[PDB]
RNA sequence: UAGCUAGUAGGUGGGGUAACGGCUCACCUAGGCGACGAUCCCUAGCUGGUCUGAGAGGAUGACCAGCCACACUGGAACUGA
RNA sequence: CCCGCAGAAGAAGCACCGGCUAACUCCGUGCCAGCAGCCGCGGUAAUACGGAGGGUGCAAGCGUUAAUCGGAAUUACUGGG
RNA sequence: CGGCCGCAAGGUUAAAACUCAAAUGAAUUGACGGGGGCCCGCACAAGCGGUGGAGCAUGUGGUUUAAUUCGAUGCAACGCG
RNA sequence: CGCUUACCACUUUGUGAUUCAUGACUGGGGCGAAGUCGUAACAAGGUAACCGUAGGGGAACCUGCGGUUGGAUCACCUCCU
RNA sequence: AGGAGGUAAAAAUGAA
């Protein structure tokens, strides 16, 4: 307590650390997409998730998961990226936009489509 | 027999024709599927590299240098060096998934199972 | 970030401006500031307020209103209330 | 703004349904493809994966992401060790 | 990293990036100990006779073939069904 | 009007201070799977563990010195008032 | 009942 010290040296406040260092406070940023690769997960659950790497307009270089039963990414294709980690894969903190300009919505989907960026078919 | 790592190459499955453009300008091959281990000659015949022919018989031509004791050194040099390049398949990729560890973690799946069914009215 | 400043702390006289003053000069004095944080570095327009919160507080200062600062960068002056 | 003509005529989607958290069955694929805010799910009866139908919520908006405060008495002056 | 001290080995003051959703404390029921105590048992001791060394019957693993059917396959399967 | 003097922005030079990027190579750390060898710790972990310090070693770690308990272990047998 | 000596033997791993 000693409310004296408190006078000497005011109660401090913690860092506000962000699990997103996309880049401050941007909701989304376009990344030019290097190296289209496949990984395990960790231990307890296992898969080869589809992912890939990532340059920003910033010039961050981080990975980022293509999530969607099947994908259109090429070596280079233009991406949009959002925050959110997966919790399996030990290294990656971003989802990519299904859906965004060079990324394509996955083939047949009914049941939600606004994540996964799929048009609804009016036919 | 032609130095190697592990395959070693026995000699006699070298191409070297020397021509002229001087005897010294050599026009090396070397053939794909020489006795190399199961996974060695699919890594040779197969390329994403340079120097590589598509018949297997590699083409490096031994030029730049006047004596021929140097250009039968360097063609090996262009060899050795090119078969790590070949064996370099994204540096450590089989990749070699194990079969045994697989049933250990599924073990330890169940045992959060079991351990799950935990508060509720 | 531990010592910082040398027109710098003050006095007298001249000058100077709409006006007080190191605002500016000459001489003299040797002080002034500093752990209740001087200097240094980084960040930032300030407030009324906005949002949240039981309250105390905390984040923030775009739009409407008030104040300050700039007009391609920097320097000076004029005209003129 | 008000009146008249007039065929119901021109006008409903989006997330989610294992628990947290209101709301379920069936089919297909079988630790594979994939899901995920948190714990986790999946080895041929998966209410959690994709589809179908039904259902819960909100509604010309519905969700994801980002940021702020609260929950946080996890800076406790109010109010901790 | 820097400052300070030290001949030196280093000491002191003292971060962040990154990564996980746990780490940790006391205590409780069991379990186990190359821990202890009490007690038991062809467990061993004191004795008798066998297997494995030989031939053969039967069963299984393995192997060959068109089949050499299925299950059992530490104790608690192998003259078993 | 022209000439001349002081103050000055910018420029050039020397010269250090600070910080941001970048760098062949190198160090240690985190994470991921558990393949290689070993089996250090948890029971007395099969040499009690740990702290400080020095040395040594392919690795956990080992040894010497001092310290702490966040250590176990007082069970039986010949003997005396 | 107090108290004195004293008696104990090499042996890993099951995979993060």
């Amino acid at each position: 307590a000693t409310v004296n010290q408190l006078v000497r040296k005011p109660r401090a406040r913690k860092v506000a650390k962000s699990n997103v260092p996309a880049l401050e406070a941007c909701p989304q940023k376009r990344g030019v997409c290097t190296r289209v690769y496949t990984t395990t997960p960790k231990k307890p659950n296992s898969a080869l998730r589809k992912v890939c790497r990532v340059r920003l307009t910033n010039g961050f270089e981080v990975t980022s998961y293509i999530g969607g039963e099947g994908h259109n990414l090429q070596e280079h294709s233009v991406i949009l990226i959002r925050g959110g980690r997966v919790k399996d894969l030990p290294g990656v903190r971003y989802h990519t936009v299904r859906g965004a300009l060079d990324c394509s919505g996955v083939k047949d989907r009914k049941q939600a489509r606004s994540k996964y960026g799929v048009k609804r078919p009016k036919a | 027999i032609v130095i190697s790592r592990h395959v070693a190459i026995p000699d006699g499955e070298l191409e070297i024709t020397a021509i002229r453009a001087s005897t010294a300008i050599h026009l090396r091959f070397d053939i794909r599927a020489s006795s190399l281990p199961e996974y060695y000659k699919e890594r040779l015949l197969a390329a994403s590299h340079h120097l590589i022919s598509s018949d297997g018989v590699i083409v490096i031509k031994a030029q730049e240098y006047r004596s021929q004791e140097l250009n039968r050194e360097a063609a090996l040099a262009r060899l050795v060096a090119m078969i790590k390049e070949l064996t370099t398949e994204k540096k450590a990729r089989r990749p070699t998934r194990p079969t045994r560890a697989s049933k250990e973690r599924r073990l330890a799946s169940k045992a959060q199972k079991s351990s799950v069914k935990a508060m509720r009215g």
